[PDB]
């Protein structure tokens, strides 16, 4: 009766929470991958910047 | 000479890392775009299944309702036939 | 990112509320059906009263 | 005389039974219509919620792509600046 309806409502709520939480995990992992790519771009830029500093000081010494 | 070649090798390593990173980003995007559609599939299907189970339990309740209603209707019909026969007896006697 | 968390939780909230509202609807309609069962019971009472008077 | 009074009672009971069964039928039809439309509008609402989720996730991905493109362009310009500087040094040395 109504009791069975309430208990299966509990199962329904549990299942919906499970799916939304799994989706949240999916999105968190994807966002982590994107953030890692961004950090790699930043590191590449820093390497370039160091090389540029080296060339700038060599050029100033040559002049 | 050696310094220029070393610095050229460093610059190229940078170029190849950038190229590799763009390729990685693109492949990841194709993958993630498949994943999102998979989620929209599963969400609608599961919500339909849960509504399904709720309706199933209701169908059990209504089946019990029909069983009880049919039993009571059959007994009521027996009551009507019994009363009709009793009344026919009393009519004819008087 | 914050809004994604808020809206994911809110979506789960809305779906659970909607499914429980559906369950309540279902119970109310079944209750109406049971009320008709009790009406059949009243007809049975009237039949038995007529039968009792006819017996005596 | 009495028998006819109880006869009217019998007529009313049987006819009430028929009318009650018909009422149960109409009630079943009403319940079915309510069930189907509530389920449909529920699914439509769920579709709207999925739609808004996809909208926000798309905005997040679009901002990510904007940031990636900006940082890649900035890196490409830094690389070009280094290439030009090194060509200058090649000329000098």
């Amino acid at each position: 009766k109504d009791e069975a309806l309430e208990k299966d409502l509990n199962d329904v709520s549990k299942e919906i929470n499970l799916m939304l939480s799994t989706y949240a995990k999916l999105l968190s992992e994807r966002a982590a991958v994107d953030a890692s790519y961004i950090d790699e771009i930043d590191e590449l830029f820093k390497e370039a910047n160091a090389i540029e500093n080296f060339l700038i000081q060599k050029r100033e010494f040559l002049r | 000479g050696l310094y220029f070649s070393s610095l050229d090798s460093s610059i190229d390593i940078l170029q190849k890392r950038a190229q590799e990173l763009i390729e990685n980003i693109n492949k990841s995007r194709q993958k993630d775009h498949a994943l999102m559609t998979n989620f929209r599939n599963s969400l609608k299907t599961k919500v339909s299944d849960l509504t399904e189970k709720l309706e199933e339990r209701i169908y059990q309740i209504y089946n019990d309702h029909n069983k009880i209603i049919q039993e009571k209707l059959q007994e009521f019909t027996q009551k009507m036939a019994k009363i009709s026969h009793l009344e026919t007896e009393l009519k004819q006697v008087c």
